């Protein structure tokens, strides 16, 4: 409903703090995301159709 | 709306640590220039016709002609010599 966006929020982290920590122990993240990257032409029609 | 406390009254806000200026400042996210990729093609081979259809179905019919039309051998009535 809000997504993280640092424009809207400035910087934003995500935060663990472990009680344990084994060998070999890594923290495996995942995201899921929009990013827009404007565009100028929504063209390439064959003219001779 | 808050009622003034006489007896213990309070000021205004004192300052406090804060949370490193540039850091509550956003950069302004720089877009590049894009495409709808590719070469569209003109038509498309629809799963649906695109036309009206009919809810129901009217006969239709066409002319005959009959036939050349014969003469005929007539039984004749008997002629009127006052009885009939």
């Amino acid at each position: 409903d809000k997504p993280i966006y640092t424009l809207q929020y400035g910087n934003v982290g995500f935060v663990v703090n472990p009680k344990t920590v084994n060998q070999n122990a890594r923290l495996l993240m995942g995201y899921e995301y929009f990013t827009s990257r404007t565009e100028l032409v929504n063209a390439g029609t064959i003219s001779t159709t | 709306m808050a009622l003034i406390n006489p007896q213990f009254p309070y000021a205004g806000p004192v300052p406090i640590p804060g949370p490193a200026p540039t850091e509550t400042m956003p950069l302004l996210n720089y877009r590049v220039e894009g495409r709808i990729a590719g070469i569209q093609q003109a038509r498309q081979f629809m799963p649906f016709l695109q036309g009206p259809h009919r809810e129901v179905a009217e006969q239709t019919y066409y002319a005959i002609g009959t036939g050349i039309q014969m003469g005929q051998t007539f039984n004749q009535p008997l002629i009127n010599t006052q009885e009939g």
